[PDB]
């Protein structure tokens, strides 16, 4: 809390991060056959229908902090040989199961599933031809860890987007894994509560932040990264010294010399 | 607890699943439940959870509710100033269901026919199949002065998964053997403005949608081919060239394009998505601008009950009156399925040549 | 100098590159050239240069190094705890090698068939090239106790792209002339399990990993398809249908399926990624939770020699030891390349009919 400023929001491609850099990240390997149909309802007792395969990915909720996603599949296609995603409805799932997700094969290992929001698209022609563009879209869920209230230690959160249908959706015709190669948008609801490198921490140690975020494990923290806080107190620091120091180049001042001396001494 | 108005978008979207008979609607009688009717509490509108009292956001699809959240409510929303959208909402859903039955009824009689009988008719020609249409969906507010809509609403599990399956099955099968069927449009605008009409079917008068103005209940229309048959040049060769679906909607298996039916139920064509398109998705003939028409009265309740600045923040420019205007304008487009819009351009055979009658479905070769 | 460790990512792209024998090493005595064993000095894990005493990051490939870095190191990383890796790393070096003289032992014999003895070959089938397997890399770690994995790295200039080059001349021709191989596999798996043994190769114990826990030196192991020759029923003909790779892996020239070989040497299969896909490249057949376990020692190296903190801010959640957990749950992503998980679905002849034996390779109609 008091190491936290007000944060600001981050863009990804949960599509394209890669898992061994985006800590927050699970998914079904390939090669495996792996293709399970299952049903899950929304809060209203509606039910819905969608498939999980080799290559779905989901968020693990779980060591986040407060966290509101927003999804834009604007100008993805979608489109296959026998699915066209004009008319078709996506939405976000949360699950909550003991058994880790990489691990699922079978609709039996799921837990407790409910489709927590969904939109229905509205697809048109891009500029590129034969592909379709899907309108631009806002679907929304807010991770609010008090409402889940995780009691069961072996209990993991899970946030998945994909196609969810009133009908059975035929396996060969909509083959994607998910439709999380959009844009996510991710907003921290929480300034009091920090992570690093994907999960929260109760307190930081500003100095071990030095030199240990590599650039892509920088790009794949999370809106409430303490990397991304530490930058934010420092370019005031960075914003104080322009105002004070003229230097050119290789010119010494009041400002670099500190530096100096660590150098001198090292 | 202050509350909102919905955005324009979310009521659009409301009308848009009204017609396909899913708005999800609670009660505190049947809960979110719709199966028996009771006057709605809350509706979902696009994602926003509504009070149907004072049409306000009372909550959202992400948080459970199990009553109506308790809020500030000016309780000005008669049950008069949207029931035109719960009516229609109601009437699709007894729609499909009834549509649905008729679909399998087809379905299991082809797939029963016997092998012989198959080719006999692939040979040859002649009648294969025939439904008793005082069969087809006998006690709905569609075929007896005694159903309402308000009536119970048949309980069916995977509504939609059937009506995918059972239509796809069906029409695999009628375009394997390139038969042909008496229950199937090229352009549904054609029912209401279009074929020639004999016997009782001529008095037939279409509303072109589903509203509390207009008789819902009448027969089980379809073509009568039997001057076809007759016909010398026009022989099972001929068939299989040009009647045979195929021809005019392209083979079933390898299609975008939609096929619809003849006025089956409610004086209503139903339109189905092509098979390449995902699914087949089965939705009513009606107009956008039709369809936008159930919240008429809605807007005049709302302009009456709600603060001018508030309707202006949450409806957009001109208010909601004036939202109400610019989706007339964007009814073609908003308000309007995919499928409705997917039919194929050439079409050889077509729908004017021979009558449409009150008679029994039937597919033949 | 203060130094921190490297991240997450950049071990998992060390192990990686181990398997391909191609971590970059830098020793006091050889410098960046690893042709002649020493004890690593630095590592250059996905990008960072690491120091192999403290396993800090000191600089990074932008700038170049001539020295190990002055800095502040805890030299508590000792070179038993991180042998695994460079074993891991030094023997696929030694391996590819070996591989490659092999590929090359084929090709050349292959493309020296006289124009006749080939044509016989396609007419009525037969031997057209044999390889005395003792001829096969003798001096290396894999076929010799004198040997050693510490031996000197036989010089080979554009090892990638001799292996990419021959590999496809001697499979274009084996495709071209319909000629089947007693030395490939549809699925490299079988060979640990599946495959049915014969001779001394039924006493073949595969670690299936390259690790300094069970002997390399091993014999080289083929197909045995002489009593497929003798049937009467497979002749010639039987052969170019089911027999040849093209009908099992799909024609060499057009296809993206990566082919594998049986073990030639190290009792580890080859796998060699489809010509259009880029280039034809070489992995060995290790399942991605056996690379990891090289860095087991290390991260207890780590946890014992780092700050909690420090390593809690490289390594991410449950800091190394989290790390290897969770990478370990990720192996069949993060630690496979792409060319093992690209077989044909379907296959034909398969790799069960005929017997693996320790014997000569060759090529035959
Ligand atoms: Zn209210
Ligand atoms: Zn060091």
């Amino acid at each position: 809390p008091v190491f936290a400023i007000p944060p600001k929001p981050a863009d990804y491609n949960v599509r394209t991060l890669k898992i061994d850099e985006a800590t927050w990240l699970r998914m079904i390997p390939k090669t495996m056959g792996t293709l399970f149909q299952i049903q899950v309802t929304d809060n209203t007792g509606t039910n819905w229908h969608f498939n999980l395969r080799g290559g779905t990915r989901v968020v693990n909720l779980d060591q986040i902090a407060p966290m509101r996603f927003v999804l834009d599949l604007g100008g993805k296609s979608y489109k296959e040989t026998s699915w066209d995603p004009n008319g078709k409805k996506v939405g976000f799932i949360v699950f909550q199961s003991k058994i880790p997700f990489e691990l699922w094969t079978a609709a039996s290992q799921i837990g407790q599933a409910t489709v927590v929001n969904y939109v229905q698209l509205y697809a048109e022609d891009s500029s590129f031809t034969a592909q379709s563009i899907i309108a631009t879209t806002s679907l929304a869920y807010n991770y609010e860890p008090e409402q889940l209230n995780k009691t069961d230690p072996e209990m993991n959160y899970y946030l998945l987007a994909t196609f969810i249908d009133s009908a059975a959706i035929t396996p060969t015709n909509m083959t994607q894994p998910d439709v999380w190669d959009a844009l996510l948008t991710m907003s921290p609801l929480s300034a009091g509560e920090v992570t690093v490198k994907g999960a929260v921490v109760s307190e930081v140690v500003p100095a071990e932040l030095i030199g240990s975020y590599t650039p892509e494990s920088l790009n794949a923290s999370l809106p409430n990264d303490a990397a991304r806080c530490m930058i934010d107190r420092a370019s005031k620091i960075a914003e104080a010294i322009k105002i004070d120091d003229d230097a050119g180049p290789d010119e010494y001042s009041p400002n670099s010399v500190p530096i100096q001396g660590q150098l001198a001494i090292s | 607890m202050e509350v909102c108005l919905p955005n324009g978008h979310q009521i659009v979207d409301l009308i848009n699943n009204a017609f396909e008979g899913r708005v999800s609607i609670y009660s505190a009688q049947e809960g979110w439940d719709k199966t028996i009717s009771a006057q709605p509490d809350m509706m979902v509108c696009g994602g926003a959870v509504v009070c149907m009292h004072c049409l306000g956001v009372v909550g959202s699809l992400q948080r459970k509710l199990k009553h109506l959240p308790h809020h500030r409510c000016n309780q000005q929303i008669r049950h008069q100033d949207y029931v035109d959208v719960q009516f229609a909402d109601r009437v699709t859903a007894h729609w499909k269901r009834g549509m649905l039955s008729f679909v399998c009824q087809m379905h299991a009689m082809m797939n029963d026919v016997s092998p012989e009988d198959l080719d006999r008719v692939r040979t040859e020609g002649g009648s294969l199949v025939e439904l008793n249409w005082l069969q087809v969906d006998p006690n709905s507010m569609f075929r007896s002065i005694h159903s309402s809509w308000t009536d119970p609403l048949q309980v069916v599990d995977d509504l939609d998964t059937k009506l995918d399956q059972y239509w796809t099955a069906l029409n695999l099968m009628i375009d394997s053997s390139d038969l042909v069927p008496n229950f199937m449009m090229r352009d549904p605008s054609h029912a209401f403005n279009g074929v020639r009409l004999e016997g009782d079917a001529r008095q037939t008068q279409f509303s072109r949608t589903f509203d509390s103005r207009s008789s819902l209940e009448w027969g089980v229309m379809v073509y009568d081919y039997s001057e076809l048959e007759h016909d010398p040049s026009k022989g099972r060769a001929y068939r299989k060239e040009l009647v045979t679906p195929a021809r005019d909607f392209g083979h079933f298996g390898l299609s975008h394009y939609s096929r619809a039916t003849t006025p089956i139920l409610g004086k209503m064509p139903a339109v189905f998505s092509g098979m390449l398109t995902g699914n087949c998705k089965m939705y009513p003939f009606i107009k956008g601008t039709a369809k936008l028409k159930t919240v008429r009265k809605l807007v005049d309740s709302v302009n009456h009950a709600w603060g001018v600045e508030k309707i202006r923040y949450a409806l957009g420019p001109g208010g909601m009156t004036g939202w109400y205007n610019r989706t007339m304008q964007q009814a073609p487009i908003v308000l309007t399925p995919a499928a409705l819009t997917m039919f194929s351009d050439t079409t050889k055979f077509g729908d004017l040549d021979y009558p449409v009658m009150i008679g029994d479905p039937m597919i033949l070769g």
